[PDB]
């Protein structure tokens, strides 16, 4: 699922703010992948 | 001091002290602290991992 094949073809960065990961309400630190990127 | 007597004997008598002083302190204090800190990624295992 990685975006390699996309950045060889378009020359564009990937946008690093991605929502769908985990996130610890208690000590406020993104915590892992939930949502699937492709 | 001048002192005359009898139109004949003359004297004088002239006396000066000069004192002069003087003092300068001059101090300086510079101090600088520069602090920087970048905090770029952070980097996590994934939970998946071996």
């Amino acid at each position: 699922t990685g975006f390699q094949i996309c950045k060889n073809a378009l020359k564009l960065p990937v946008l690093e703010v991605l929502p769908g990961g985990g996130w610890d309400n208690l000590r406020n630190v993104d915590m892992g992948r939930v949502m699937d990127l492709t | 001091t001048e002192l005359a007597l009898f139109s004949r004997v003359n004297g004088k008598f002239s006396t000066e002290f000069q004192r002069m002083k003087t003092l300068q302190v001059k101090d300086q204090a510079v101090t600088t602290r520069v602090q920087v800190r970048n905090r770029i990624y952070t980097v996590k295992t994934t939970p998946t991992s071996e």
